[PDB]
């Protein structure tokens, strides 16, 4: 990108291109579909962070919340999750 | 009504011919 | 500009100081601009007839470097140059040519200052998709803890009642 | 004479021809012989076809360049699944084959997508067949989104948890059988209406 | 068909078996499959694989440890079902070209998991030590990981029936008889065993006449 811009300058700098296709557009067009392809893709995240949050937050709380939220659950299910080995192993 | 049942299969001799 | 590179395939006997077996494998090389290219392919004895048909890539300045080499000997050593090439122009390269073996190797050389700037830019956006793609995985996985595992684990959990059922019914029968 | 060994028709012979592939490591020569082979395969698709399954299972052994002819390998596939039982062992076998070492992504992603929907058969090798979609899926969240659209399993977390779906995936298909029976007594019965509603 | 003895060279053709059934361990699902268990989380732990037993035959030759015979397989229905086929095979050795010295072998091949299908091994003997081949005649046999065998009781009932296919003086209100013998050998599903490591199958050769084996 930025790498390529400062070649570029410095091949219209240094020195003089005489130089002046199809798989570029062909390029241009599969990232253009992939572009619309991971749009759709951005939209099915967006509703699934909308379900991930579940609610607007204020944005200020947001960080602490997701923070807290995700801690607390991890370290709730381990309980119950080896607890039913208990039960399960107990009657086989 | 209907005629006879379709197989689905065939069953080997190699009774008699044995 | 750019400058197409397929390679039909290479056919021709190959041998090496010590006895052995290996996969043919296409080198492809560029001077500037491009990257390390390679080609896969299944011979495994001298002399043979193979055919690649394994679409490449490279830029525009630089000279194609199309070496076959076994995968471990190098078979052939063979260079090409599009300096020769102009512009909107196809056509194939067959070279024929001995090192070690002695041998024949077939690759077409096809063609295709502000458009390969825009070309660059353009590759540069779909790497800024690329990133944007990044985003949308850690969004997808930042979006959720284990959840459906419990619901497994809850699914295990009926099986576990269902054997209970059962048990009780076998106990019943008993 | 090996061309001629091969075209010979004595079935033992095709069998025969398989140690000829696993030594023809020797043989650098053209795939003009896998094409005699798969001409064979399809006079052996007509007559043989059991023996058809054992040898193109066989002849997943191949190998060799020209990936191309792999698409050809999966036509061939498409049908073996035309009667033979057997012949959808040795394509789930040429699966695993294929799952083992790939070639194109795309190309086999809709392949796999195609097939893995047509893996839900309650047959013993179709979960064979059809458990090879996970391991599949490891070589990835745009991948993950478009498996989930076809997923038939809303539970599922990983491979074990994939094993907990398919033990979810249960069916049976002795009713598939005699819906078989039914789209048979179906082709024997008159489709020529074509009015609807 | 007609029993007499016929020696090897005097024998015409190439052998066939015909294999029909197999005791269920009821370890596992019906099909020797997967080894089923309520302590299934090991079973996702150790990949357990579903497998379907199929079956393949070829013959250890002589007890000199060649090989001679052509290993073949057949078509996957349930073994669930216990699979009882009743399916003739063969391969192209003949009685003229089959040694005296030779042994039968078969290899049970399930059809499991992801690059997995079972398999199970036996072996045995092609003719008597009288040299009729198994006499030429329905048996029953029983194998484990090695060095096991069959034996003959309830075989040995069976081996009578096979006394009616050797044609033992008969009759014929005693063939009508031998219809109510069919529902006898319908009775003979009684049978129970609960071995491990080791299995049963039921396989009847019967054939017209006893063999006789010699060299060329």
């Amino acid at each position: 990108l930025s790498t390529q811009v400062n070649a570029m300058t410095n091949v219209f700098n240094i020195l003089s291109s005489q130089t002046n296709d199809c798989c570029n557009i062909l390029i241009n067009r599969l990232k253009s579909e992939y572009d619309d392809a991971i749009k759709e893709r951005d939209t099915y995240a967006q509703f699934l962070s909308k379900l991930e949050s579940q609610n607007k937050e204020i944005s200020e709380s947001n960080k602490e919340k997701q923070y807290s939220h995700n801690l607390s659950e991890k370290e709730n299910l381990k309980k119950e999750e080896e607890r039913l080995l208990d039960q399960l192993l107990r009657l086989e | 009504n209907l005629k006879n049942v379709f197989v689905q299969l065939e069953p080997t001799s190699y009774h008699m011919h044995s | 500009n750019i400058s197409l590179f397929r390679a039909n395939g290479d056919s021709k006997l190959i041998k090496e100081y010590g006895d052995g077996f290996i996969p043919c494998f296409f080198i492809l090389e560029s001077i500037r601009g491009e990257l390390l290219y390679v080609s896969e392919v299944q011979s495994g004895s001298l002399r043979k007839l193979s055919f690649q048909e394994l679409p490449k890539l490279t830029g525009a300045s630089t000279m194609i470097v199309l070496k076959l080499v076994g995968l471990w000997c190098v078979l052939c050593t063979y260079t090409i140059d599009l300096n020769k090439l102009q512009p909107i122009n196809e056509d194939t390269v067959l070279i024929t040519g001995t090192n070690a073996p002695v041998l024949d190797l077939i690759d077409g050389s096809y063609t295709l200052l502000l458009k390969l700037n825009k070309l660059l830019e353009y590759s540069s956006q779909v790497h800024e998709e690329i990133n944007e793609i990044s985003s949308k995985i850690e969004d997808d996985f930042l979006s959720l803890k284990n959840q459906n595992h419990w619901y497994m684990r809850t699914v295990q959990k009926s099986i576990e009642t269902l054997e209970k059922e059962v048990l009780q019914r076998k106990k019943s029968k008993k | 004479y090996v061309k001629m060994a091969l075209l010979q028709n004595r079935e033992r012979t095709n069998d025969i021809i398989l140690s000829h592939l696993i030594t023809y490591l020797n043989d650098k020569d053209p795939a003009l012989r896998v094409s005699l082979i798969q001409t064979i395969s399809g006079i052996s698709i007509l007559l043989g076809t059991v023996t058809l399954e054992q040898y193109i299972l066989p002849l997943l052994i191949q190998t060799i360049t020209d990936s191309e002819e792999l698409v050809v390998i999966s036509v061939l596939q498409s049908l073996k699944s035309l009667f033979k039982t057997g012949l959808i062992r040795k394509k789930y076998y040429i699966d695993i084959s294929k799952t083992t070492s790939p070639l194109l992504l795309h190309p086999n992603n809709w392949i796999r997508q195609f097939t893995l929907m047509i893996i839900i058969e309650i047959i013993n090798k179709l979960s064979k067949a059809e458990v090879y979609c996970i391991l599949y899926p490891i070589i990835v969240e745009f991948n993950f989104k478009s498996m989930i659209s076809c997923c038939k399993q809303p539970v599922s977390r990983s491979v074990y948890n994939l094993l907990c779906s398919w033990s979810v995936r249960a069916s049976k298909s002795l009713f598939w059988k005699k819906i078989i029976t039914n789209h048979v007594d179906s082709f024997g019965n008159n489709r020529i209406e074509f009015i609807t509603k | 068909n007609n029993i007499t003895f016929c020696v090897s060279q005097d024998l015409d053709v190439p052998l066939k078996v015909k294999i029909k059934s197999l005791e269920g361990h009821k370890p596992l699902l019906k099909p020797s499959q997967k080894i089923l268990n309520p302590e299934l989380m090991l079973i996702g732990s150790n990949v357990f694989p579903s497998s379907d037993l199929i079956v393949s035959l070829q013959v250890f030759d002589k007890e000199r440890n060649r090989n001679l015979t052509l290993p073949i397989y057949t078509p996957y229905i349930p073994f669930r079902n216990s699979r009882t086929w009743d399916y003739w095979l063969t391969l192209p050795i003949r009685i003229k070209q089959l040694t005296f010295s030779s042994h039968l072998r078969i290899i049970l091949w399930e059809y499991n998991g992801s690059k997995q299908i079972p398999f199970f091994n036996l072996e045995t003997s092609i003719f008597n030590l009288k040299d009729c081949t198994l006499k030429r005649g329905f048996e029953s046999l029983k194998f484990r990981y090695d060095v096991i065998d069959h034996c003959e009781v309830v075989t040995d009932n069976k081996d009578q029936e096979n006394l009616n296919k050797y044609f033992q003086g008969e009759f014929t209100r005693l063939p009508w008889l031998d219809e109510i013998t069919i529902s006898k050998l319908r009775k003979q599903r009684e049978n129970r065993t609960w071995p491990q490591g080791t299995f049963v199958l039921n396989l009847e050769f019967p054939m017209l006449e006893l063999p006789v084996v010699f060299i060329e």
